C-alpha cells in the first residue's frame, strides 16, 4: 500500500510543542512575584498630576522644569518608603 | 465589606512583631581530622558523664575509615529502626508496667486488681511509680552492648510491630505468582473487609479466609493422589509459602489476644424485625461506617507522590509490550504501535485518578472514596485477571511488571482507605515526611518541582477548589513565594 | 529464656512442617492435629 | 491599571462574605482545563485515531519481455484491465 | 523566612476552617511584608 509522501519525527513536533508551552506558562509568571513592589499604591493620582504636568510643560517648552519633573519621578521611584509615604490614602 | 480595602490599609508599626555527618567532612576534608573529630569527642562525652611513614599511615587510616564509616552507617540505619521503636515501645513498657503488676500476683495471690494498680487519674501515658530492679539492670545492659544484636533487636519490634502488612504481601505475591480461582478472588473481598472498621474490620472473617486455606492445600494433597483438570487448579510446585503465610496471620490473632481485642401481628412484626436487625442493620453498621468523627493522623502528600510514582510505574511498562523490553530508542516505538489503545486507556484512567483525588481531598465526600475503591477493584478485575490478559506473551514469564503495577496500586488503594478512616482533610499541616526536609527530601521534592506542566495544573485546581476571597494573580504569586521560600 | 515459650511456637511450628514436609497420610493428621491444637494452644498453655 | 482597578472597586465593591462565586470559577477553570487538556492530547489524539492512510495501488498495467543477448524481444506482452484479476476472498484462502 | 512559611500556612489553614476576615487580612499582612526590604530585614534577623 502507498500514502502521499506529515508524520517524519513527530516526537520532534511533539517535543518543541510542549517546549513552547512551557515557554508561554513560565512566562504568565516567571518572575513576575518580583514585580509586585508597583502594585500597592492607594492612589497614584499625584503621580498621574505630575506626569500629565511633565507633559504640559512640554507643549509649554518651558526650560528646566522638565528635566526637573523628570528627576522627580525618578526619584519617586527611587524609594518605596517614598512611594508609600503620602500615597497613604486622605483619611 | 472591603474585599479589597484591606491590601493597601495596611500599617508598619503595629506590623513589627511584639551520622552522615561524618561523611560529609570526609569527602570535603582529610578523613584524618574526621576519626580526630570523632574520638576527640568520645573523650569529651567520656569526660562529660563524669612522608613514606605517612603513607602507611594513610593506608593504615583509610582501612580503619571503612571499618569506622560501615560502623557509622549502621548506627544511622540502626537510629531510624530506633525511631520505629519508641512508637512500638509505647505499647511494649506499658505492657511490661502492667506485667510486673501481675509479677506482684504471682508472689502475692491475692485478688484486689485496684490496689495492685495503686503500687503503680485512670488514664496516663506516663506511670512513674516504684521500679524493680531487674527491669533496670536488664535494659542498662541492653542498651550497653551493641555491634549486630542491635538490629537483631530492631527485627524484633520491627516485626511486632507491622503486625498486618505481610499478610498483604503473601496474599498479593501468591496470587500474583500463581492465580486460580479462589486464589484470585479472596484478595479483593479481604481488601474491602479489611478496609471498614479500625476498631475490628473483620469481626471473624480472618478465620474464613484461614480456613480457606487449610481446606485449599489438603486439596492440593489430594490432587497430587479426568473432571478435575476442569477447575482452575493446576499441577506446580507443592508449595512455596502458604504455611508461612498461615502462621503469620496466626501470629495475628496472637498478637490482638496478647494486646487484646475480641475475635396475631406479633410473630409476624418479631419475624420483620429480626430481618431488619440482620439486613438494615448492616446498612446501618455502613453508615456507623460512614459516620463522622473516626481520628487518624492525615498525609495526603504520601498520597499524591505514591500516585505519580504509579504512572512512572505505568509508563515504564510500555516498551517491554514491543518487542523491546529495554527502553530502547524512539523509533522502534515510532515503528511499532503494537496494540497502542491500552496503554492512552490507561494513562487517561490514571490522569483522572489524579484529578479525583485532588477533588476528594478538597471537598472530601464520601461519593468519591466509594468511586475510587470501586472503579479500581472493577478496572484491575476486568482489564486483567483470566486468559484474555494473556493476549500479549506475558503469561508468567516477564508477567511481573505489570503485577509489580498491580501490587504498587494495591498498597496505595489500602493506604488511601487508611485515610478514608481518618478522614479529617480540612486539619492540614506538611507532610512530616517533607517536613523532615532532608537534602534527599530537598533534592526529590525540587526534582519534582522541575516537571513541566505542574504549575499551572496545581494552581488551576487549587484556584477553582479553594473557597475564599482569591484572585488568580495572587494564588499564583503565592506558589511562587512557595518556590522561593522553600 | 527466650528458648522456653518461643521454642514453645517453634516446637508447634516445626512438629506442622514436619508433617507437612513429606506427602502422607499420616502428614494430614499431624497437620489437621496442629490446627486443632493451634486454636487452643494459647489456652492449652494457660490450662493446667 | 491602578487607577482603574482603584475607580472599579469604588463603583464596584465586592460585599464582605460573599467569599466567592462559584459560577465564575466554573467558567475560568473550565476553560482553562479544556485548554490545556486539549493541547496536551491534541497530537496523542490525532495520531491514536487520525495519524497518513495506505492507499492501494494496484499495478494496472504489467509487461513482460523475453529477449536473448542483444538481438530481438523475442516475446513482449503486456496486460492491463481485464487480464489483472486482484485476489478475491476465497483465493487468498486458497493460496 | 520561617515567620512567612508559618504565616503562609495560616492563610492556608484559615483558607480550610474559612473564616471571613483573616483570609485578606493576612494576604494583605503578607503582602506589606514584602513592599519593605527595611521590613523583609527588620525581625528576620537571626534570633540572638
Ligand atoms: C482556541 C483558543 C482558546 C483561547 C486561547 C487564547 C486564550 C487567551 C486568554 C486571555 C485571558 C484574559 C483574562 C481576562 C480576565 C478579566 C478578569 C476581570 O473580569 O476581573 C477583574 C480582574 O482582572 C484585572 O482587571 C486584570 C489584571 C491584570 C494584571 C496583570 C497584568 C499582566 C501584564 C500585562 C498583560 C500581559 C499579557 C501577556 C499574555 C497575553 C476584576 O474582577 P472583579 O471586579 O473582582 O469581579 C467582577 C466579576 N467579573 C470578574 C466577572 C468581572
Amino acid at each position: 500500500k502507498v500514502s502521499p509522501p506529515a508524520g517524519y519525527g513527530i516526537v520532534g513536533l511533539y517535543v518543541s510543542i510542549v517546549l513552547v508551552v512551557g515557554k508561554f506558562v513560565r512566562g504568565f509568571f516567571s518572575e513576575i512575584s518580583h514585580s509586585i513592589m508597583f502594585e500597592e499604591l492607594p492612589c497614584v493620582d499625584r503621580i498621574l498630576k505630575l506626569c500629565q504636568d511633565i507633559f504640559l510643560v512640554r507643549e509649554t517648552r518651558e526650560l528646566e522644569l522638565e528635566e526637573e519633573l523628570y528627576a522627580k519621578l525618578i526619584f519617586l521611584y527611587r524609594s518605596p518608603e517614598t512611594m508609600i509615604k503620602w500615597t497613604r490614602e486622605r483619611e | 465589606l472591603d474585599h479589597a480595602t484591606v491590601i493597601h490599609s495596611g500599617d508598619y508599626f503595629l506590623f513589627e512583631s511584639d551520622a552522615f555527618q561524618m561523611a560529609y567532612q570526609a569527602w570535603v576534608t582529610n578523613a584524618q581530622t574526621v576519626l580526630r573529630q570523632r574520638r576527640e569527642r568520645a573523650r569529651q562525652e567520656r569526660a562529660e558523664q563524669l612522608g613514606r611513614s605517612h603513607m602507611m599511615q594513610r593506608v593504615l587510616s583509610t582501612m580503619q575509615f571503612l571499618w569506622v564509616l560501615g560502623q557509622a552507617t549502621v548506627d544511622g540505619l540502626t537510629r531510624w529502626l530506633r525511631a520505629f521503636t519508641k512508637h512500638h515501645r509505647t505499647m511494649s513498657d506499658v505492657l511490661c508496667a502492667e506485667r510486673y503488676l501481675l509479677t506482684q500476683e504471682l508472689l502475692r495471690v491475692g485478688e484486689v486488681r485496684r490496689g495492685v494498680l495503686d503500687q503503680l487519674a485512670s488514664e496516663l501515658l506516663l506511670d512513674r511509680r516504684l521500679h524493680i530492679p531487674e527491669l533496670e539492670e536488664a535494659e542498662r545492659f541492653e542498651a550497653q552492648q551493641g555491634r549486630t544484636l542491635r538490629l537483631l533487636r530492631a527485627g524484633y519490634q520491627c516485626v511486632a510491630a507491622h503486625s498486618e502488612l505481610l499478610c498483604y504481601f503473601i496474599i498479593i505475591l501468591n496470587h500474583m505468582v500463581t492465580a486460580s480461582a479462589a486464589s484470585l478472588v479472596l484478595p479483593v473481598l479481604v481488601f474491602l473487609w479489611a478496609m471498614l472498621t479500625i476498631p475490628r474490620p473483620s469481626k471473624r472473617f480472618w478465620m474464613t479466609a484461614i480456613v480457606f486455606t487449610e481446606v485449599m492445600v489438603v486439596t492440593k494433597y489430594l490432587f497430587q493422589f479426568p473432571p478435575r483438570i476442569l477447575g482452575l487448579e493446576k499441577t506446580d510446585s507443592y508449595i512455596k509459602y502458604d504455611l508461612v503465610q498461615l502462621m503469620a496471620l496466626f501470629f495475628h490473632r496472637s498478637q490482638l489476644l496478647c494486646y487484646g481485642l475480641w475475635d396475631r401481628r406479633l410473630q409476624s412484626f418479631c419475624v420483620s424485625l429480626a430481618q431488619s436487625f440482620y439486613q438494615p442493620l448492616q446498612r446501618f453498621f455502613h453508615d456507623i461506617l460512614h459516620t463522622k468523627y473516626r481520628a487518624a493522623t492525615d498525609v495526603y502528600a504520601l498520597m499524591f507522590l505514591a500516585d505519580i510514582v504509579d504512572i512512572i510505574i505505568i509508563i515504564f511498562g510500555f516498551w517491554a509490550f514491543g518487542k523491546h523490553s529495554a527502553a530502547t530508542d524512539i523509533a522502534s516505538s515510532l515503528s511499532d504501535d503494537q496494540v497502542p489503545q491500552a496503554f492512552l486507556f490507561m494513562l487517561l484512567v490514571q490522569f483522572g485518578t489524579m484529578v479525583i483525588d485532588r477533588a476528594l481531598y478538597l471537598r472530601k465526600t464520601v461519593l468519591g472514596k466509594l468511586a475510587f475503591q470501586v472503579v479500581l477493584v472493577v478496572a484491575i478485575h476486568i482489564w486483567m485477571f483470566f486468559i484474555l490478559p494473556a493476549v500479549t506473551e506475558r503469561m508468567f514469564s516477564q508477567n511481573a511488571v505489570a503485577q509489580l503495577w498491580y501490587f504498587v496500586k494495591c498498597i496505595y488503594f489500602a493506604l488511601s482507605a487508611y485515610q478514608i478512616r481518618c478522614g479529617y482533610p480540612t486539619r492540614i499541616l506538611g507532610n512530616f515526611l517533607t517536613k523532615k526536609y532532608n537534602h534527599l527530601n530537598l533534592f526529590l521534592f525540587q526534582g519534582f518541582r522541575l516537571v513541566p506542566f505542574l504549575v499551572e495544573l496545581r494552581a488551576v485546581m487549587d484556584w477553582v477548589w479553594t473557597d475564599t476571597t482569591l484572585s488568580l494573580s495572587n494564588w499564583m504569586c503565592v506558589e511562587d513565594i512557595y518556590a522561593n521560600i522553600f | 529464656v527466650a528458648v522456653f515459650r518461643y521454642l514453645f511456637w517453634l516446637v508447634l511450628v516445626v512438629v506442622f512442617v514436619a508433617g507437612a514436609t513429606r506427602i502422607s497420610i499420616f502428614g494430614l493428621g499431624y497437620l489437621l492435629a496442629c490446627f486443632y491444637l493451634l486454636l487452643f494452644g494459647t489456652t492449652l498453655l494457660q490450662k493446667d | 491599571i491602578i487607577k482603574c482597578s482603584r475607580e472599579t472597586e469604588k463603583k464596584y465593591p465586592q460585599p464582605k462574605g460573599q467569599k466567592k462565586k462559584k459560577i465564575v470559577k466554573y467558567g475560568m477553570g473550565g476553560l482553562i482545563i479544556l485548554f490545556l487538556i486539549a493541547i496536551i492530547w491534541f497530537p496523542l489524539l490525532f495520531m491514536s485515531l487520525i495519524r497518513v492512510v495506505g492507499v492501494v495501488n494496484q499495478p494496472i498495467d504489467v509487461t513482460v519481455t523475453l529477449k536473448l543477448g542483444g538481438y530481438e524481444p523475442l516475446f513482449t506482452m503486456s496486460a492491463q484491465q481485464p487480464s489483472i484479476v486482484p485476489f478475491t476472498p476465497q483465493a487468498y484462502e486458497e493460496l
